């Protein structure tokens, strides 16, 4: 029951990854918006993106 | 199993090749001026609605948000912060600092030719009087503004061109663009066909903004069926906004102060899909078509398309023009290139009569022409 | 044993597909950028280190430039990298286009060369001379001042191997290649004809000498006259866009186009003119001489008891496609596989010849010339 | 194709046992020399008709005593007659020392036939006022033929200088050109001449250069090689003087040439025991490792290639990775590798070698798409050589593309070399590995015209 602060947080956004680029980043197009070159988390590979 | 051997040890050494890189895997103009520019500001360009009296008290819109009541900053030229001028407005002080150019739209600058492609007047043979009329349209009022004055007549500021596909419309276009001297503007018709509501209308606005900047400029339409001449509308209610754009084009085009020193050439393969809100003269003043040249023009197009290719110095073009019953310069040039391919089928230095004979075969008699073999005498 | 080799080759190719800076200067680049980068639109560049941009929402700002590479590479019309703090102009965006560019770009030559179809080598010789010769052996075109052809239309009865010719030329090439099923333009989107078109051919010009391959648009040749009383949709406007892209202005470059249709008279004759599209190639129901070659290819690596003669089946009936021959060569094999048998006898071919040929049914003469 | 197919040993063993028997003497006519070459050159003049506007146009490509000097070489390797041979005077007088070697040998290059005409054309340039004219002239005498052996003695007699006089440059052209001349069972008399050559040891590199390379051309195809006192002597006299590392590169050339002829040789282990040290002689170790391993299904040295390819010394990388076009030359579909995807720029040089000269498919020219575009002048220099070796508009399209690349002086020279190119037999295996130290003086390029691998 103490764990439930994680439920109390703003989750995330969806994003259209068109194609990745070099040097450990990707591109993301947000759902109504433009494209955004963004950074990744430690848990994900561009081979899997 | 020898192939098994072959492919297996090939891919095995390829696996080794992968393992190779797998094991072999192990500021002055850019950095010290950054933080100096970080206290700048993201201040927005705008567009001004009106000017109050005795004070700026300016009301303004940017694009979408609202209509913005602003000040000016103190270091302005308070004279020319009038309407129709995009200016820069702050995110804290809410005041005008620096003016800006208007919405220039430099994709409308992108349809200007910006070059001079070479197709000479000596290449467009066969139509020495149609191109004479278009020469009267283009060259003469831009060079000798006397006989219009000295006789009291008007220039044909619009000339439609129509006819079969293959004919020479493109050639006449780039031919007058070869000897132009003026500001020549190609117009893709689907540069008006943008997505959102009321924008190709503004594309016509951008056109007339470029037009009335300068003198003797040349707008060239082509493929105006893309723009359209069909008011195709009954109880289905589908595609109609392009017709709104095109009626906007008619409005700013002709009637109630038209263009001026602007000569517009248009082209269409489909004249029967036009609108009689442009068929009216005053708008389009010469409905010049082209037709198939009889023999002299077809021999002439032979001369133009064979002066710069290796042929025999004995061949004629009378008989070859004969075996083109109905043909164009595109088909003639296909005959030239096809006989060249036949010269590559042999190993020649030039082309001969029978080369062009079988090329005429390939083009016309081996056209599709349906269905198909005409083997009968009845004639000869 | 070879299956281990092929699996290891495919998985090592995937491993290679997985095998795809500055200690402090690159970190200064990481502070030359704000990490949530963005996509904008330059309207003007007043070159005094601050530019005016345009956004996908439409807010346009005097934003300062932070050059690491040459900042004069990007232009009005080329996008930028703006921050979320002051939307600072970061730098190098190599010019990216739509997602729908890699979609139409086949990255393989998954099938084989002219040794795959059986026998048409007069017009296979034509497409040979019009693609394989101008690319690989471009001597005589310069050496006799004659320009190579551009457009090739495939037509005729279907299932002749139009797809087979397509993929065969998709083998034997070093030029870059693109695969477009060109009828994809069924949206409810006004405009949007020229977007795919202009970006496709810009990409085609930017990469290399290439083939731009449109496939099966025989429906879209919409009669070039009207739509009847009220029609106009977009389709005429889109094909006219492609027409102007092909043989308008703005010189064609080293770009090739091969096209394929089933029915041909329903096309648009504003395209079929030479210069715009140069070659036209018949693919008819061939003969009874290369049917032997099509059976030969389709009996290359199958277990056939050589007592039987496929020429008996060729002597039986004379008008059917090579795809029909493939269907027979697989179907008689299934009829052999009814009861765990080694090879194929005659009667499996007979029942399979009858089975596949349930196509033409009409009716009632003729039959009665007679 | 008997004489084309045969190596250095069996035409001398063939001409000695057939010097005994011969049975009609027409195999002594054919199967030594002069009858592979008597039908060709007149029939070369007859069925082919080559025009003059590449002499004048490709021979017009401006001036600068380099590009012009190279052009003389380009004009010279034209072979419709030995016209560029007899084109007047004042062209070689503009020329300078090692290019005067190249032009004095260029009359050798126009005419690798005309035995009687070779003496009466080179004889004006024989014993002339200039050292480079006479030494490159005897070099040309070594170029034109391989069965005369009467050009030896006017050069052979002079050779001794004892440190660095004239006849050591005649030693370079004449030891090299006599290496072009004969391949006996083991010629020993010319190697007894070679003992005061390596014992001479001029500071000029190509003395010991054409010593190792020439005795290797004598010694390629040895009976599983040999570790004899010839190359053993040049190992010990090699490790005598550690100076001018081009010696430490081109002596293991001729070492590995004597190692050629192997089937099972343990000479890599023998020279491994004698030789290895600091990476000059470990580079000798990788040279013997290259040359002793011509190529089979022996992938263990290819994963050895994978590991020791990552060695921090980046010239044993150069030759050790350069062995690939020797090894997998038949199964050439695996020969496309990711050497361009690596970054040790000499490695891109290695693949750039590894394409080479055969018929050169679209994938090879596709690799010349990227390899054509590079900025370092030794690598941009390195691309047109194998680029126009692999093709001996279409052909001239990458050439005018190189005109689009530059328009340095090296690059201009490289372009000239490419133009020259435009227009397991060991004889084509040696001289380009002799070319592999190109990033150097034109004195080295005075021997650049000794890669005689084409009819
Ligand atoms: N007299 C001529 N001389 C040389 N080429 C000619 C001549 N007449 C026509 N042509 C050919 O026709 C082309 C110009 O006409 P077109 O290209 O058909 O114009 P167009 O835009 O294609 O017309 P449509 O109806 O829109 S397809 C030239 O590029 C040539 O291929």
């Amino acid at each position: 029951r103490e764990e439930l602060q994680l439920l109390q947080e703003q989750g995330s956004y969806v994003g259209e990854v068109v194609r990745a680029m070099d040097k450990k980043k990707v591109l993301v197009k947000v759902h109504p918006e433009g494209k955004f070159v963004v950074d990744v988390d430690k848990n994900i590979d561009i081979n899997d993106v | 199993q020898v192939e098994d051997d072959i492919q297996q040890l090939l891919k095995k050494i390829n696996e080794l090749t992968g393992i190779k890189e797998s094991d072999t895997g192990l500021l002055a103009a850019d950095k010290q001026t950054l933080q100096s520019e970080q206290p700048l500001q993201v201040a927005r360009c705008t567009k001004i609605i009106n000017a109050d009296s005795e004070d700026p008290k300016y009301i303004i819109n940017v694009k979408q948000f609202a209509k913005f009541v602003v000040d000016l900053s103190d270091q302005v030229a308070p004279t020319d912060i009038e309407e129709g001028m995009r200016v820069g407005v702050d995110r804290n002080k809410y005041q005008i600092h620096i003016p800006l150019p208007p919405k220039i739209d430099p994709t409308v600058t992108m349809m200007q030719v910006e070059e001079k492609p070479d197709v000479t007047y000596s290449d467009v043979g066969g139509c020495k009087e149609q191109i004479e009329k278009l020469r009267e349209v283009v060259e003469t009022p831009l060079l000798h503004p006397e006989r219009f004055v000295n006789l009291g007549i008007e220039p044909p500021k619009g000339v439609l061109l129509f006819g079969p596909p293959g004919t020479g419309k493109t050639l006449c276009a780039r031919a007058v663009a070869n000897r132009t001297d003026a500001c020549f503007i190609r117009v893709i018709g689907s540069e008006l066909v943008q997505k959102y509501v009321g924008e190709g209308a503004r594309m016509v606005r951008e056109l007339f903004e470029m037009a009335r900047t300068k003198k003797a400029c040349l707008i060239f339409f082509d493929e105006i069926d893309a723009i359209g001449g069909a008011r195709f509308d009954d109880g289905a209610g589908g595609d109609n906004e392009v017709q709104r754009t095109m009626l906007e084009l008619i409005n700013q085009l002709d009637g109630f102060d038209p263009r001026g020193n602007i000569k517009v050439l248009m082209a269409t393969n489909r004249p029967d899909t036009l609108d009689p809100a442009l068929m009216r003269p005053g708008r389009l003043d010469r409905k010049i078509e082209f037709s198939l040249p009889d023999l002299e023009g077809r021999t002439h197009i032979f001369k133009i398309h064979a002066r710069s290719m290796s042929v025999e110095r004995d061949i004629r073009f009378e008989l070859l023009a004969r075996l083109c019953p109905n043909s164009t310069g595109a088909e003639i040039r296909s005959v030239c290139t096809e006989a060249g391919m036949f010269a590559i089928r042999a190993r020649r230095k030039i082309a001969t009569e029978k080369d062009f004979l079988e090329a005429v075969n390939k083009v016309i008699k081996s056209y599709a022409k349906f269905s198909a073999t005409p083997r009968y005498m009845t004639y000869n | 044993l070879e299956r281990i080799k092929d699996y290891l080759l495919m998985e090592e190719e995937f491993i290679r597909n997985q095998e795809q800076k500055q200690e402090e200067e690159r970190s200064k680049v990481d502070d030359l950028r704000g990490t949530p980068m963005s996509v904008g639109t330059l309207e003007e560049i007043i070159d005094d280190n601050h530019a005016i941009v345009s956004t996908s929402v439409g807010s346009e700002h005097y934003v300062s430039i932070l050059s690491f590479v040459d900042k004069d590479l990007l232009e009005p019309g080329c996008s930028v990298l703006l921050n979320h703090k002051v939307h600072a102009v970061i730098g190098v965006l190599m010019d990216d286009t739509d997602p729908l560019v890699t979609v139409m770009k086949v990255e393989k030559a998954p099938q084989e060369t002219y040794a795959d179809i059986g026998g048409l080598d007069n017009q296979i010789q034509e497409i040979k001379e019009s693609v394989e010769l101008p690319l690989t052996h471009p001597e005589y075109y310069e050496e006799m001042g004659i320009k190579p052809p551009k457009g090739v239309i495939l037509y005729g009865p279907p299932g002749t191997g139009k797809t087979l010719l397509a993929k065969a030329v998709a083998n034997q090439t070093s030029a870059t290649f693109l695969r477009v099923v060109g009828s994809e333009l069924i949206q409810k989107y006004l405009g949007d004809g020229p977007k795919l078109v202009r970006e496709l051919f810009r990409v085609a010009e930017e990469h290399a000498p290439s083939i731009v391959f449109i496939d099966e648009i025989d429906a879209i040749g919409t009669k070039r006259y009207d739509s009847n009383s009220g029609g106009e949709r977009e389709i005429q406007r889109t094909m006219l866009e492609l027409l102007n892209q092909l043989d308008g202005f703005d010189s064609r470059g080293d770009v090739k186009v091969i096209m394929a249709t089933n029915r041909i008279e329903t096309l648009d004759p504003a395209l079929i003119r030479p210069g715009r599209i140069d070659r036209k190639i018949e693919f008819p129901l061939p003969d009874e001489k290369t049917k032997k070659r099509i059976f030969q290819i389709h009996t290359s690596r199958m277990t056939l008891a050589d007592d039987v003669t496929l020429d008996d089946l060729i002597m039986a009936k004379d008008d059917l496609s090579g795809a029909d021959i493939k269907a027979i060569c697989t179907e008689a094999g299934l009829m052999a596989l009814r009861e765990r048998r080694m090879k194929v006898t005659n009667e499996d071919f007979k029942k399979s010849k009858e089975n596949v040929l349930y196509k033409k049914q009409e009716g009632t003469p003729e039959g009665l010339y007679l | 194709f008997l004489e084309l197919s045969e190596d250095v040993e069996e035409y001398e063993d063939l001409t000695e046992i057939m010097s005994n028997v011969q049975l009609n003497s027409n195999f002594l006519a054919l199967a030594r020399e002069l009858d592979i070459m008597e039908p060709k050159v007149p029939d070369d003049i007859y069925k082919t008709h080559l025009e003059n506007n590449r002499f004048g146009g490709s021979g017009s490509q401006v001036d600068s005593a380099r590009m012009n000097l190279a052009s003389s070489f380009v004009n010279g390797f034209v072979n419709q007659d030995k016209l560029l041979t007899d084109d007047g005077n004042k062209w070689l007088y503009k020329n300078k020392d090692h290019g005067m070697l190249s032009a004095a040998a260029s009359l050798g290059m126009i005419l690798l036939w005309d035995v009687d005409g070779g003496l009466t054309q080179i004889d004006k340039y024989l014993y002339s006022s200039e050292d480079y004219i006479k030494s490159g002239a005897l070099l040309a005498c070594g170029i034109v033929n391989s069965g005369v052996r009467n050009e030896c003695d006017p050069a052979l007699a002079l050779l001794s200088d004892y440190v660095l006089h004239n006849s050591n440059t005649m030693r370079l052209g004449s030891i090299f050109g006599l290496g072009l001349a004969y391949a006996g069972s083991n010629r020993e008399d010319v190697l007894t001449l070679l003992l005061p050559v390596m014992g001479d040891s001029k500071s000029s590199m190509e003395v010991a250069g054409v010593t190792a390379l020439a005795c290797g051309m004598i010694a390629v195809g040895s009976c599983n090689g040999d570790v004899t006192s010839t190359i053993l002597q040049t190992i010990m006299e090699k490790s005598e003087t550690e100076l001018k590392d081009t010696y430490a590169r081109w002596l293991p050339l001729g070492l590995g040439l004597n190692h050629l002829g192997k089937g099972e040789a343990i000479e890599a282990i023998l020279a491994a025991l004698e030789v290895v040290s600091e990476p000059f002689r470990s580079f000798a170790n990788t040279l013997v490792d290259v040359c002793a391993y011509a190529g089979s299904g022996n992938v263990l040295k290819v994963q050895q290639l994978l590991h020791i390819c990552s060695e921090h010394f980046d010239s044993k990388e150069k030759e050790e990775d350069k062995d690939k076009k020797e090894k997998k030359d038949k199964d050439k579909k695996e020969a496309p590798a990711d050497m361009g995807a690596h970054q040790g720029v000499a490695v891109l040089g290695i693949a750039l070698i590894a394409m080479g000269e055969e018929i050169g498919a679209e994938m090879a020219l596709r690799t010349f798409g990227h390899l054509l575009r590079y900025g370092e002048p030794t690598l941009r220099r390195a691309v047109p050589l194998a680029l126009a070796l692999i093709s001996v508009s279409h052909d001239a399209d990458p050439e005018v593309s190189y005109n689009s690349i530059f328009a340095a002086r090296l690059a201009a020279m490289l372009r000239q070399l490419a133009q020259y190119h435009a227009k397991k037999g060991t004889l084509t295996l040696c001289p380009y590995h002799s070319d592999r130290q190109l990033m150097s003086q034109v004195a080295v390029a005075g021997l650049l015209t000794v890669l005689v691998s084409f009819l």
